[PDB]
């Protein structure tokens, strides 16, 4: 058992799936470690997959990860934006760099975090080597990635955009009434 | 005719409620379903729907009654099916549509049969047509009323479009026109405004796409 | 001719309908099949097609029918078989002689020509 | 046979189940190892698992294990709190930092630990190399998590906030009946 | 559970299948990670299989790779064009190097990318040692394929074949936007 | 096969078992390897089980280990004194170490062992690298340790504790007859 | 999810299998990556597998490797010459070195390629390290390979032999269209 | 299928097997590959549950190994003796050193061997790093062990303890037939 | 799916079978990879497993391999000669070293090899390190099944002793004809 079983009665019964099964039916989809390629791609998959089953229910997505690809992380951002339902996102352990950065993508109002979690922002990190030409084709294109990033904070936010430039120079650390008051999530959750 | 769903066969307990529990099973002297109805009407037609759903051990009771004729009741009496045609429906489909049915209608079973007729697609003029007898078929109902009824190309056109679904075919007539056509000329009727000697044209209302009329 | 369809007992629940229910079951006073027709014609064929469908434990009754000659229904009535031809039919060893065998040197694959 | 399996009898079985699949049916939640960031995920999709069926039942969390990251472990603290049911957290083997900080969070009046455990309490550990002024806002960040993890443990134990601060500036160790008396647990268990 | 299992109701039930099992069976393909043989072939054996389900309707691709073999990548790019029914590629994530290459090559007027996606393109690149000799025949090979590349890119990107050579000497980045343009792909999917 | 099946008939027969649930079903354990956490949080799993299908019935143990982890020991131990049924401990193979002293701690009156095995004693092993008053800290725990397994060595053995404290100043081996006579064991099994 | 599941209807309904049993039901078998000894052996497996089933129908081989032992590649060339059916083998990606060999090896009439496809030939590569004369021995050896390799090329190829061990000297690389007028394959597969 | 699967006919029908379960239930158990702890425990458990099965039949163990670990080697040795029915050995491929050991230990007139076969027998192994003390103590322990073997040894082939003693000084290799003039096996099977 | 499914029909049918147990039904078994222990284990229990199903029909060796321990490959040896029902070598890609000895070792009459194929023999290899006593004790044994195995060479294949020890001084190499001339085979197989 590294991941336990469980049993549900429905008409027939007995129906016994796994540990996660039993949640992906319950329309929740958790998202954790770095965000690189393989996992983003099977948080499509399961968005999908939802999306088709009923187009009209919202997507629980819980996140706690440290960081990870940009590129892998849009392609979770473009897919929660596409579909039809509502992603519900709710921040639970941490949500730093391009976690948070997914944090606040979901359906405005329903950007949710647990009281003890931290949200981390930065600026994007990357390099090259090569002759002086290709190290300038290469700068630009980071640079444009980063300018972009700050627009989608930006939007997603509420924050204004020089603001947001200033925000993300040195690693920022906020609590969870930081991120409330700060934009990034609408609440924090309490007691059932 | 006497109709059965196979739909309904789909377990296998229900084998026996088609003919008959064994003696000391409950249910037993209640009989069966398809031969008690094969001894009351022995010259019927006989139309079993999606028989590719039907459990694999209802394929040995047709096969024995395509074999020679007859099926033995629970009570030992002798349902004769030599006066009776069978008629069986698929959505399996040649080749695919064999597979499906052959699945269970296996050479053994399919060598049993005298024919397979093959239904074709609708076309555009023929979901007009389908269109023009519904239409026909309340005009009469109408004119007995005292009332007559004029439906406009435009209107024809509509309903038939409306009507008709690759995937459901000409099934989803039925509402369409009652529900367009049908139901507000009841209101109208009953209510009395308009009433025997009256006329009713409709046209379609182009922003709309209602069936509008009145008199 | 006496001829039973095999395909009609594929359930151990079939079997009472070929002897009769015990007393004091829905379906008593019966009778039962087969052996109603075995008394009122005792000199005849009897058939029984694929006997690879029933039930296996239909073949029990047999079992009872090809030693000695006598069948009990649930009255203590008893079935004569004296002279009564019995035949039955099956196709169960015939899709072990359709193949080859799988490999560079063939064998023979004969011998199981079906005591399977 | 890594893990056995068990069978049971209930409506018309048989039904083989994990030897720990078994007992998250008899409410029962094993945290065991070091606290990381997988291992926390599946421990939280358990108890809302648990919560989902009956929300009025008692859950039990045995915990028997070195500590880990506080940043992942806190986010378990976190669904215990906010879940409607009660977890009594029964103790073994030993509860060290991390693992004695939850241990310590179960439902008052219900925690317990067995007569040969020990707990072991202290400071947080970090570290950063980079600028002088990255390592300023590093170093802010862990001092503000010491400073909340010293008021929960002060919540949770009854004692004064300065006795928490005294007492974990370097590792302390506390067999069973120290835990009792500091107020790390309620009550040790004996015999059956 | 690396890889959820999920449930569909069809006629008798039952017949639970993985996450990604039940998308091929709506006819999806996804391609990740690096452009590989053994990857290549599974891709490959993907769409003959779709093909002999129904000649007649389309093949989703989803593209979100870095690059890699061009070899590889050519089995991909044949079967594409050899198949019965259309492919339809969807461009999330990158599509860089090989990655791009196989993007442009779906039906045309059905290549489509979401918007914050990239896709950069460049020529090939190799390398050899052995004699001067060896090293002629090693060197003309790969310059037959730089050329042979660059007719396909023209041929279905519309862009003539000098405009392309050009355009391939150093990594080029084109933006979704910029796809669009250039002529790598149809358009930009927004919502559903 | 590294692990054969068996199977056995009840009432509808079947059962297939891994050989090794077919003998936790006969209310029979086995300890081998090191003595981890992992290892033991199993352990502690399966007798919890049998004490709640039959409260009346004895538990084998069967014990074959050079030693391991005193902690993790230490939770199997309290878990035999406190459960219901006497807990019998068989030891084929070597008891050595935490593995002897768990051999020692069954009911009384059913500690058999085999006649060509060993039994191996010894005082506890630690270490610790850091500050003076860090290496004091750890120290005092180590020596606190040892005093308790010396008190439970005499309890169950009968030897007073000065003698227990002699005999572990370096390793002792002793033969069967040896740990009959000694009191670990009450006696040898030799032929059914 | 490596390989995916696809469900089909038979007798009863319902069959599950892979990607690649599935395919080998159609009579398809891939032969791609090193052609190495025990992915030979499954091969050959396969195809005396096929042949039992129906002796009168082709066998599909897919072609996609980088080369590969010749030990182990002779045995799959025999298969093939022994077997009854045809064997036609189609070329996707490469086909180089004994990858070309067996390509080539396929019934007359019914070697295929795909347009974008390269094939590319040489002689045998090998080495020793010994006395002298274990050299000679080991030298020897090589030899006479090379020598029958070049007969059984320019059998199946219609070039002489003499041109056939000119063109071996060197790798040798030929396209598509060239492998057709060469005689490695009789056509070019175009569109299904 | 590295281990294949095979069909056998009872009273109800299917009933599939591993190549080594089906053997299991012919009672017989295979000893291959070095003895260590594991292998030596699970072997056990096998004897156990055949003895149970049916106390009055024979136990085939089939013996092919290098050597291994004393201790695990003797709590199969202490099973054999234990159980009511007779163990005949049966040494094919090798058996040396404690294989050796163990083949000689079955019921005596049962102990065969194939006839190109080989056993060979040695003194005990080991070795210590330490404090003089602490060499003294495992320098015993070792000797004792030692002395035990030969005393088995002669016990079980009937020679005289002194004649066992010189043999065992350095390896000594034993053909088929002088296994049994020897007397470690009682003869040597030809064929059936 | 590295080993493919099967469907075989038969009295019931569905019966779904691995490629490597459904030829196994079929009295093949095959010989790969290198001679050692645990691979030549499983072959006798194929062998053995065979000759129970069915003591009257022949059993099919498919052998390919480099050569291996000569331990291991004995007891393979002695298996075939013991069991009653012939065994019949074919020897495909290799059959190298103790692979060659494996297949002259089939039923006179029924020893078969492909046209491409190779058979190569030599005396055994081995070593050692130690004193002066051992190296001799250890020099001798190796000479000895040098001779041993050079006798069941000139047994199997008519050859004279004398004639066999020339031949395996040093690795000699036959290709099929000469292997049949040689005796180590009976005769080429070719088409079917």
């Amino acid at each position: 058992a590294l991941v336990p079983m469980v049993i549900e009665q429905t008409s027939r019964g007995e129906r016994s799936f796994d540990i996660y099964s039993r949640l992906l039916k319950e329309r929740v989809i958790f998202l954790t470690g770095q965000v690189e390629d393989h996992m983003a791609n099977l948080i499509v998959a399961q968005m999908l997959f939802l999306e088709a089953e009923n187009p009209e229910k919202d997507i629980y997505l819980y996140i706690n990860s440290p960081g990870g690809v940009i590129t892998a992380g849009m392609s979770i951002y473009d897919t929660m934006q596409f579909i039809k339902p509502d992603v519900s996102t709710i921040c639970m352990g941490q949500a730093a760099s391009m976690g948070a950065f997914l944090l606040t993508a979901g359906a405005k109002g329903k950007r949710f975090c647990l009281p003890n979690s931290r949200v981390m922002i930065h600026q994007p990190l990357g390099g090259y080597q090569g002759q002086a030409t290709d190290i300038e084709i290469h700068a630009r294109e980071i640079l444009k990635v980063k300018g972009r990033m700050n627009e989608l904070m930006a939007l997603h936010t509420g924050q204004s955009l020089e603001q947001i430039e200033r925000d993300t120079e040195r690693d920022r650390f906020l609590s969870a009434p930081e991120a409330v008051e700060y934009g990034l999530v609408d609440s924090i959750l309490t007691h059932r | 005719l006497l109709r059965f769903d196979m739909s309904e066969y789909m377990e296998r307990h229900t084998v026996s409620r088609l003919i008959g529990a064994p003696p000391g099973y409950v249910g037993f002297d209640q009989g069966g379903l398809l031969t008690d109805a094969v001894i009351k009407h022995p010259h019927a037609v006989l139309l079993l729907d999606e028989i590719e759903k039907a459990h694999p051990d209802v394929f040995n009771i047709l096969l024995q009654v395509m074999d020679n004729g007859t099926l033995t009741d629970n009570n030992g009496r002798k349902a004769d099916f030599r006066n009776v045609v069978l008629v069986m429906t698929t959505n399996a489909g040649s080749t695919d549509a064999m597979e499906e049915i052959k699945k269970i209608f296996t050479p053994e079973f399919r060598n049993r049969l005298d024919n397979i007729i093959w239904f074709d697609h609708l076309s555009t003029d023929v979901i007009h047509q389908v269109v023009d007898k519904f239409i026909v078929e309340l005009q009469v109902q109408l004119d007995q009323k005292g009332v007559s009824l004029e439906v406009s190309q435009e209107a024809r056109n509509w309903l038939a479009e409306k009507g008709y679904d690759r995937a459901m075919g000409a099934r989803p007539m039925a509402r369409v026109i009652q529900d367009n056509l049908k139901k507000p000329l009841a209101n109208e009727l009953l209510f009395g405004s308009l009433v025997d000697g009256g006329q009713v044209t409709v046209a379609l209302d182009k922003e709309k796409n209602e069936l509008t009329y009145g008199f | 001719l006496l001829r039973f369809d095999m395909s009609e007992y594929m359930e151990r629940h079939t079997v009472s309908r070929l002897i009769g229910a015990p007393p004091g079951y829905v379906g008593f006073d019966q009778g039962g099949l087969l052996t109603d027709a075995v008394i009122k014609h005792p000199h005849a064929v009897l058939l029984l097609d694929e006997i690879e469908k029933a039930h296996p434990d239909v073949f029990n009754i047999l079992l009872q029918v090809m030693d000695n000659g006598t069948l009990t229904d649930n009255n203590g009535r008893k079935a004569d078989f004296r002279n009564v031809v019995l035949v039955m039919t099956t196709n169960a060893g015939v899709r072990e002689t359709e193949r080859k065998s799988i490999g560079l040197i063939h064998q023979d694959n004969s011998t199981d020509a079906m005591e399977e």
